């Protein structure tokens, strides 16, 4: 039954692997194919954490539209591309080996509130403690997640949906602003 | 072990089996495009994506009574003017040169 | 008039789905012990079905009825632990 | 926060260290937005609120319209030229 | 050939034109304008004449605003 | 354990059969539309056509990606079968967000059309694959938008909730124009020939084509027409049965699956019936039909529905 | 207030209520009986339930530890109502929740054994169903005749019992 | 009343032809004028620095924001009065400076995106509004599609703006991770003591700041400004700077910031010494943009920077606007015209301009002395009021490096005059056609503000005192 | 805004401590916020559980060294199909 325990750390390792196959590929289509693999590893993680609704929204729009968009572009366009050769990309290695260390450790620094700079990092890993889940009987109707998003976009944050209309408006005007050549 | 998950584990096995029987039994062994073709997919995305902005309203339509209504109506009515932009500008129509321009024959 | 050879495929397709769905309803009623399924399950209803499993003893939705609780009902209450979600 | 930080950092270095084509830039930019989402949605879960999910459902849309805009920018760049170069723009 | 007269060169004649020659934009814009225009004119007529609005549903446990008078009963 | 593996066995085996008998049904009915015998027969021996040509189809020649797109097309076409219910609360997996799943898999179904044009490429063949892709996504829009305006009356993403809501009246009879435009958007997802310029490993596209045929028939059947619903049948039972027993649950599951299968079979016959009578489209006509004329009507129907729910009390509660 | 995990691990605690909280007679009724008897334990134990939620309100954060006294008394009086409905109308109560155990426990599907149970309890136990918050000139929904929403299958035993209650004239 | 314009004009531009674009822009210009004239009595709402939070803790309307909100409409009238109006009525001047069909739409969408930052309270209004204006710069850049440099510039600006947008979203997400709220006033001066916030609040700052030209990453913006046509670049150099700088200055999230102080010094160094050996005029002009946008991280370090900021922003916007309009006038008299989109490219090209006309060089002389802080001009008191706040609050080495930066910068401001007052050998004796009347009256008015704003300096200080305190 | 709205539309798991702190800041003159600090410390520990983590680390540190292990009413783990078995 504790085969079913490491499921999150598995998908973390798979995401590491999958980005290694993003940035090291021969064809430009092989990279987007591992990218839709990355979206579906992400959507598995999002179901895994307790968010079943999002995972399917990620399938709808991220291996939905923008996938088809990128596959489409790479079809009807020619793009020269070289290979990941050692003679053109080993010169970047001593900068990558610094920036990996620094950017990861610093991206794990700000979740803490001490002022020691070593107790800040060691609170990112020192969390093996199991949260206790109680049952409260206060909720009466199945206001799931999507109901509350539809209540907050529409009443409390109606202006963000209404500026959002202008952004999608601009996403329609823009490609017709460019790619038409009127008359 | 519920009955949902054998199915989406068992189908890739069915596909792999129908594929391995094919590998067992088979025989083996830039041009320019129009702007309308690229534009259908580029412009498809802001019309697929207002739909998912419309998805949270349709679940919570009872709660936002009389007020989330008008917010959604205004959202759609802001989207319709960009729609009428693209249909006023004849954006998807692809044109060709088959007309002789119908100029009358002028003499001397 | 009507062709029978044209209508026998659709008759087979119709009969396949018919016998399938009949077998399915019998399997669901056999699993639940003679009652139909719950198609739409609230969070409330899920907590309530777990409490019923805790109350009746082992079996799924036996739906027993008593004036009080047994003395084992006070002690069998569970809390769910949950991993760190790193 | 591990999966989001890893997608963000590695997608970022996949953006920075290419010299081979233009589309790897686009798709590394898109996976950076994925990596920001993976951190935000878990902070929504662990704090018990939708408001990180509010910013999530907004940034889905902005990543969408971002891709629509930027690929029309690329077709602008390609119309006038002949072939998008290997080394870059 | 049927050419555009203009909305400004006679409105009602233009709507009559667009109903014949472009019914995919007349009967599409006229079915979608019959919604928010009818929502401003047909709702008080109903609330006065057909039936008034419904009572709202409860959302949480309805707490009153009293100060706990002391109850008697079910001691032991 | 055994209780559910026998259940998914019965369902997979029934759907795998029905998709194969459709490949015979289409040949037969188009034979009798044009006054030919067509295939010799249709019986238990009748699968041995579709079996025999499904065997011989694996004997021709083809000229890592070529492996993957038939595979993902067929598994995308096959995973969407759980979420249809066949009776009340009978699903192979029960999930509250079934339409969101069904919609995400109509979104996943486009990829094989992209990756099929890469194999054995030419310049013109690549352009043709682009055209099939763009018509597929173009009608996927109006597919999704009408899914919304159906679940405006439900306000729930569960599917048995839709059909139990539908108990009082089907959604097809108020919203009859919606039935018409869904039927044409449904033969638009697929490449049915009023809508088939861009046609005019192959066994997977062949199977997944008919699987999409009968699966979008299912997607019509639960949300527009009555899913498993035929009539009330409360009075007939009180005369036949005396009490709940396995015979009684058998008889009701039987009549529910009959009422579902008759919807699916009449709609499936109408696909083949609209195949024969009409010639095919210019692609400009296809895109023009999708965007300029049908979709403004779709915005109009979308605005007229909540306003009609607004004029009366009539907002649906979750 | 939270939905479970990736991998949640269930556990219990073999322990005891320590010293000062007395033993109580907890409700051993499953979903169908207390969903059936919900309006009647809501009608009798209104001020005790009100008092418990009020006491939980006034001790903000103290909460759980504060009103042990008083969630003791809502259980006692709810157990009292359901013992009384057992000894009162066990047969027709049982008829109603044997109905309501099918039909997803939808209340919509079981009007027929319901009205029989409501006559029985209003006669012997004199408690009455009310839907509050319902302004007048609005009919309560479990009283109306020819509803739009009818069940799939009327269950057999309540058809028979309702017809015999028609013939006896008690209904 | 932007969106009342945008929704109307987008339907209006959808149906009008390609010849109607000039008169469409003329209509929008007059509309913005009358929105400034008939609706500018909303200053009365505040009287004692009264601030309103509107749309539910989402927008924030105070008087600093009202002034920026008025400034942007004024400069947009000056910009739109360029595309509306012909420079001369010649064949050349019609084929030069042609407005595209969708350009007037994208300006007002950008002003919506720029106004919803200065008025912004929530982080989600911040993020949606930086996205709206970043798209509008992506498309104002690329709308001259048939230009090689403009397409390369839009594609560069795309990826650099994309990286800085994800850096801002990471900082917003991270502040959300350490504190549940999104609004900046959940800080309320007790958090910052007991909470390490310095790294988050700087990364939020540096995310916007690097979008503007903070000087370790200054090389990409100079390239975009030199590559766009000469009329896109006056707009896309003014607008994102002033919009986000008044954001970052309204909400003082980085006080005493050491990273901001270093990058402020590095900006004042590399801008003033980068513009020294440069032969292209838009380059010189964009590093004058860089040093002056680096008298900005300085006030961003301060507390209570609303006299120094606002005075210097309207100083800089008038001066900026005027000198671009001067070289747009100067292209008629030059002998060589290349590159239809970008007609004057070199500062060598405007030689001998005093012998062509003298009063355009009088105008050029007052603006270039206003950049270098010459005391009877309006540009002087801007640096004076920066220095009455830098020294007020303890930044002494910042003050010395500010002075040295101003002196090194004046060396390449005065190169414009050194070129423009010299002997040319081919003087103009009679021009047949004359420049458009209103489009030179606008520059005359923008001069007389610069040369005579010290008249009203004292009224402004008293007004200011009432309405912000 | 969406200040304290939960996943299900209710309140957060830390809404009470935050509302207590906003009571504290509502009645407090600026630069008198040093008395307001303990409500804040309670709120930050509601969010991140830091002091609780350090305390459970020290309890587990004393627990894990001993050879006796556990002499207490133990915590019994069950499999999911056996909530109410006995
Ligand atoms: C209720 C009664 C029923 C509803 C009314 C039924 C008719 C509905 C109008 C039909 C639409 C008009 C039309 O011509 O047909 C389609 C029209 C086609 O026109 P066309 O003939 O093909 O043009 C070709 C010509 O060559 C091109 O000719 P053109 O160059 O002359 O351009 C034609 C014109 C075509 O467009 C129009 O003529 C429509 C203009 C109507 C605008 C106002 C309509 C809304 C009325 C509201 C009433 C409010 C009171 C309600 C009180 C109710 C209380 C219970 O386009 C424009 O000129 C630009 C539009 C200007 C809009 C100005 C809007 C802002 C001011 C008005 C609102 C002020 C509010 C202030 C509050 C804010 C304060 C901060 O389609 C569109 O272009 C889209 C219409 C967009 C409407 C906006
Ligand atoms: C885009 C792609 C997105 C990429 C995402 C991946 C990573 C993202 C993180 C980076 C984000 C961008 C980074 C931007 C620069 C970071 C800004 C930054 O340094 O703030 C530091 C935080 O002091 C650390 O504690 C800094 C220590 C940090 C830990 C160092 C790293 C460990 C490396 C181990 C080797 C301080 O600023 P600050 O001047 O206000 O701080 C001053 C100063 O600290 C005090 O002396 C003053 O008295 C006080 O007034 C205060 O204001
Ligand atoms: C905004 C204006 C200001 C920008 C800078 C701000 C300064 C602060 C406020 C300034 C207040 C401005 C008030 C407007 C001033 C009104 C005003 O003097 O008559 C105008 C200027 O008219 C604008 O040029 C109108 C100015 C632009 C407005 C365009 C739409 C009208 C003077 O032209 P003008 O006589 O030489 O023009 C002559 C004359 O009309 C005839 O001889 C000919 O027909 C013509 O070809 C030309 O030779
Ligand atoms: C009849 C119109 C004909 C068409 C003209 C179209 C547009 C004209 C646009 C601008 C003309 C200049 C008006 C300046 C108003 C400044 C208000 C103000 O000093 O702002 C102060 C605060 O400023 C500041 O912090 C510092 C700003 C520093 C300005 C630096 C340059 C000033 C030097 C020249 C400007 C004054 C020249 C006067 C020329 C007679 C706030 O006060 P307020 O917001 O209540 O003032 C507006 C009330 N109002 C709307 C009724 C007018
Ligand atoms: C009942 C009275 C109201 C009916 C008014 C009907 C007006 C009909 C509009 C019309 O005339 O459309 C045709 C016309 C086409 O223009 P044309 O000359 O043919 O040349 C360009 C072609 N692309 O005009 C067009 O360009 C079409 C532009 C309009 C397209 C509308 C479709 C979008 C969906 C509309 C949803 C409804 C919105 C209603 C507004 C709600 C708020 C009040
Ligand atoms: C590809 C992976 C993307 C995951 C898509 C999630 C599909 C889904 O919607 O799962 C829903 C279902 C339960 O969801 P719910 O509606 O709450 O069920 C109600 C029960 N009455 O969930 C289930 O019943 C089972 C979930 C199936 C998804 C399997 C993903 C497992 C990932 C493991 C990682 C291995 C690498
Ligand atoms: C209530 C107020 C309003 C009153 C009006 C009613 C509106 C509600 C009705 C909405 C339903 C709309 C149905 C779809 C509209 C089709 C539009 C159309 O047929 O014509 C337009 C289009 C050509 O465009 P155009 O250039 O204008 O051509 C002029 C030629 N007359 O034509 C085309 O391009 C293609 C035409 C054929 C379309 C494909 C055919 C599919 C075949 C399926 C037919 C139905 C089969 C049913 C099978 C079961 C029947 C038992």
């Amino acid at each position: 039954m504790y085969l079913t325990y490491y499921f999150i750390e598995i998908t973390i390792f798979l995401a590491i692997l999958c980005t290694i196959f993003i940035i090291s590929a021969k064809n430009p289509m092989v990279s987007i194919l591992y990218m839709i693999a990355l979206f579906v590893i992400a959507a598995m993680y999002l179901y895994l954490i307790g968010l079943g609704i999002f995972s399917l929204l990620y399938i709808m729009i991220y291996i939905g539209a923008i996938a088809v968009l990128f596959l489409f572009i790479i079809t009807l366009l020619d793009i020269n591309s070289t290979e990941l050769s050692v003679k053109s990309n080993i010169r970047d290695l001593p900068l990558v080996l610094i920036s990996l260390i620094v950017l990861t450790i610093s991206g794990l620094m700000i979740y803490s509130n001490d002022s020691i700079l070593i107790n800040k990092l060691l609170e990112a890993f020192g969390n093996d403690y199991n949260t206790i889940i109680t049952q409260d009987w206060f909720n009466i109707e199945n206001t799931t997640l999507l109901t509350t998003i539809g209540n907050v976009l529409l009443t409390n944050n109606a202006f963000i949906l209404l500026v959002l209309a202008i952004v999608l408006l601009l996403g329609i005007i823009g490609p017709i602003s460019i790619t038409m050549k009127h008359k | 072990m519920n009955t949902f998950i054998i199915f989406i584990i068992l189908i890739p096995i069915v596909g792999f089996a129908l594929l391995a029987v094919n590998i067992l039994l088979a025989v083996y062994k830039r041009l320019a495009f129009n702007a309308a073709f690229i534009l259908v997919a580029i412009l498809f995305l802001p019309f697929d994506l207002e739909i998912s902005t419309l998805l949270p309203y349709v679940m919570s339509i009872y709660l936002v009574s009389n007020y989330g209504f008008t917010i959604v109506l205004l959202f759609l009515l802001i989207l319709i003017i960009g729609f009428v932009y693209e249909i006023n500008t004849n954006a998807l129509k692809i044109n060709k040169h088959n007309k002789p321009n119908t100029d009358s024959l002028i003499y001397k | 008039a009507i062709p029978f050879e044209a209508l026998l495929p659709y008759g087979i397709i119709f009969g396949l789905l018919t016998a399938g769905g009949g077998a399915m309803q019998v399997l669901h009623v056999y699993r639940n012990g003679g009652v139909r399924d719950r198609f739409a399950i609230d969070q409330w209803d899920s907590q309530m079905m777990e409490r019923d499993l805790r109350l009746n003893g082992g079996q799924g939705r036996k739906q027993v009825d008593q004036a009080t609780a047994p003395e084992a009902f006070k002690h069998n209450h569970v809390w769910k632990s949950e991993r760190p979600l790193i | 926060m591990f999966i989001g930080t890893i997608i963000l950092v590695l997608s970022f270095l996949g953006f920075v260290f290419n010299r081979r084509n233009i589309i790897l830039a686009f798709i590394c930019l898109e996976t950076m937005l994925l990596g920001i989402n993976l951190i935000l949605l878990r902070n929504s879960v662990l704090f018990d609120d939708i408001s990180g999910s509010l910013f999530a459902i907004v940034i889905i849309i902005l990543a969408g319209v971002e891709s629509a805009i930027g690929l029309s920018l690329l077709v602008s760049y390609y119309r006038l030229r002949g072939v998008i170069n290997s080394y870059g723009i | 050939i049927n050419a555009n007269p203009g909305f400004w060169n006679g409105p009602f004649r233009y709507l009559r034109w667009s109903a014949h020659n472009r019914p995919h934009l007349f009967f599409a814009f006229a079915i979608g304008i019959a919604g928010p225009v009818a929502a401003l004119t047909l709702t008080p007529l109903r609330r006065k004449y057909l039936y008034p609005d419904h009572s709202p549903l409860p959302q949480s446990y309805p707490l009153p605003q009293r100060a706990r008078e002391g109850l008697t009963g079910f001691d032991d | 354990m055994i209780i559910n593996i026998v259940e998914i066995l019965i369902f997979l085996v029934c759907v795998l059969f029905s998709v194969a008998y459709l490949t015979v049904a289409e040949r037969k009915t188009l034979a009798y539309m044009q006054r030919r015998l067509g295939p010799n027969f249709v019986g238990y021996y009748g699968l041995l056509q579709a079996f025999a040509d499904a065997v011989k189809l694996l004997l021709k020649e083809i000229v890592i990606i070529l492996v993957i797109s038939p595979l993902i097309t067929l598994i995308t076409a096959l995973i969407g079968w759980v979420v249809i219910p066949l009776g009340p609360g009978i699903t192979l997996g029960e999930l509250n967000l079934g339409i969101l799943f069904s919609l995400a898999i109509g979104s996943l179904g486009v990829f094989g059309s992209l990756l099929s044009g890469w194999s054995s490429n030419s310049k013109y063949s690549l352009l043709g694959s682009i055209r099939s892709t763009a018509q597929l996504i173009s009608y996927e829009l109006i597919l999704t938008s009408i899914f919304i305006i159906i679940i405006m009356f439900v306000s729930s993403l569960n599917i048995t909730t839709i059909i139990e809501t539908q108990r009082v009246v089907w959604y097809c009879i108020p919203l009859l124009p919606l039935l018409l435009i869904f039927f044409i958007a449904s033969v638009a997802e697929t490449a049915r020939p009023p809508f088939d310029l861009t046609e005019s490993p192959f066994v997977f596209f062949f199977l997944a084509e008919y699987s999409n045929i009968i699966l979008i028939s299912a997607f019509n059947g639960y949300l527009l027409l009555g899913g498993y619903l035929s009539f009330n049948y409360s009075y007939l039972f009180n005369i036949l049965f005396n009490d709940y027993s396995y015979v009684s649950f058998l008889f009701e599951g039987l009549i529910n699956s009959s009422a579902y299968a008759i919807k699916l079979v009449f709609l499936m016959f109408s696909f083949i019936w609209v195949r024969a009578a009409f010639p095919r489209f210019t692609y400009d006509n296809l895109i023009n039909f999708c965007w300029i004329i049908l979709l403004p009507l779709l915005f109009g129907i979308f605005l007229i529905i909540p306003s009609t729910l607004y004029i009366f009390d009539s907002f649906p509660t979750l | 207030p939270r939905e479970a995990a990736a991998h949640w691990v269930p556990f219990e605690d073999k322990a005891n209520m320590p010293d000062n909280v007395p033993d109580v007679v907890e409700v051993g009724a499953t979903s169908a009986p207390l969903l059936s008897a919900s309006y009647f334990i809501g009608a009798k134990c209104k001020p005790y339930n009100d008092d418990f939620m009020l006491c939980r309100e006034e001790s903000q954060g103290s909460g759980a530890i504060d009103c042990l006294k008083e969630g003791r008394r809502v259980t006692r009086c709810a157990v009292s109502v359901i013992e009384d409905i057992n000894k009162s109308c066990l047969d027709e109560f049982r008829l109603h929740w044997q109905c309501l155990e099918q039909n997803n426990h939808q209340l919509s599907g079981c009007r027929k054994a319901e009205a029989l149970l409501n006559k029985c309890v209003f006669t012997k136990l004199n408690l009455e169903k009310k839907i509050p918050g319902l302004r007048p000139d609005e009919e309560p929904v479990f009283l109306k005749k020819d509803p739009w929403i009818k069940p799939a299958v009327d269950d057999f035993k309540s058809v028979r019992a309702y017809a015999e209650a028609k013939k006896n004239g008690t209904l | 009343m932007l969106i009342l314009a945008i929704i109307s004009l987008i339907t209006f531009v959808s149906m009008s032809k390609l010849s109607d674009n000039r008169a469409i822009i003329r209509l929008i210009n007059i509309y913005l004028i009358l929105v400034l004239v008939l609706d500018s009595f909303l200053y009365l709402l505040f009287l004692n620095n009264q601030t309103y939070t509107v749309m539910g803790e989402l927008l924030i309307f105070n008087s600093f924001t009202f002034y920026i909100d008025m400034l942007i409409y004024f400069i947009m009238i000056v910009i739109s009065s360029l595309y509306g109006y012909n420079l001369y009525n010649n064949n050349l001047y019609k084929t030069l400076f042609e407005p595209k069909k969708e350009l007037i739409i994208l300006f007002l969408i950008n002003i919506l995106g720029a106004l919803l930052i200065v008025h912004s309270n929530d982080f989600i209004t911040l993020f949606v509004a930086i996205e709206l204006q970043s798209y509008s710069i992506y498309l104002i850049t690329a709308i001259y599609n048939s230009s090689y440099k403009a397409s390369k510039a839009s594609m560069l600006y795309f990826f650099m703006g994309g990286i800085l947008s994800i850096l801002i979203a990471y900082s917003i997400n991270t502040y959300y991770s350490v504190l549940n709220s999104y609004t900046l006033h959940s800080l309320d001066s007790l958090i910052i003591n007991t909470l390490d916030l310095n790294l988050i609040l700087i990364a939020l700052s540096l995310g916007l700041l690097f979008k503007i030209g903070i000087a370790p990453l200054h090389k990409w913006l100079i390239s975009i400004y030199e590559n766009t046509p000469i009329l896109i670049t006056i707009y896309i150099s003014l607008i994102p700077k002033i919009s986000i700088l008044s954001y970052l200055v309204l909400s003082n999230i980085s006080i005493n910031s050491l990273v901001i102080s270093i990058l402020a010094i590095l900006t004042l160094l590399v801008g003033s010494v980068g513009g020294l050996l440069q032969i292209k005029i838009k380059r010189l002009l964009a590093f004058s943009g860089l040093t002056n946008a680096g008298y900005m991280m300085l006030l961003l370090l301060l507390n209570n920077n609303e006299f120094s900021y606002l005075y210097y922003i309207t100083q800089y916007s008038i001066s900026h606007l005027a000198i671009f309009m001067i070289i747009i006038f100067s292209i008629y008299y030059i002998n060589y015209i290349n590159n239809q989109y970008n007609p004057i490219i070199y500062v060598n090209q405007l030689k001998g301009l005093i012998h062509d006309n003298a009063y355009l060089v009088l105008s050029m002389a007052i603006v270039v002395f206003s950049f270098i802080g010459i005391p009877p001009l309006l540009g002087f008191f801007g640096k004076l009021n920066i220095l009455m706040s830098i020294l007020n609050n303890g930044y002494y080495f910042i003050s010395i490096v500010l002075i040295v930066a101003s002196l090194i910068s004046a060396l390449y401001y005065l190169y414009l005059l050194n070129v423009s007052i010299q002997d040319k050998n081919n003087i103009l004796i009679n021009s047949n056609e004359t420049v458009s009347s209103v489009l030179s009256y606008i520059l005359s008015s923008l001069i007389i503000l610069i040369t005579f704003g010290f008249i009203y300096n004292s009224l402004i200080i008293d007004i200011f005192n009432v309405y912000f305190n | 805004t969406a200040a304290g709205i939960s996943l299900t539309g209710g309140r957060n798991r830390c809404f009470s401590e935050w509302q207590s702190f906003m009571h504290c800041t509502a009645k407090t003159d600026a630069k008198s916020r040093a008395q307001c600090l303990p409500n804040f410390e309670d709120y930050m520990e509601c969010l991140h559980h830091t002091k609780e983590k350090a305390r459970l680390r020290e309890i587990e540190s004393v627990l894990k060294q001993k050879k006796e292990g556990l002499e207490a009413p133990p915590v019994k783990v069950i499999p999911v199909k056996a909530i109410g078995l006995v």
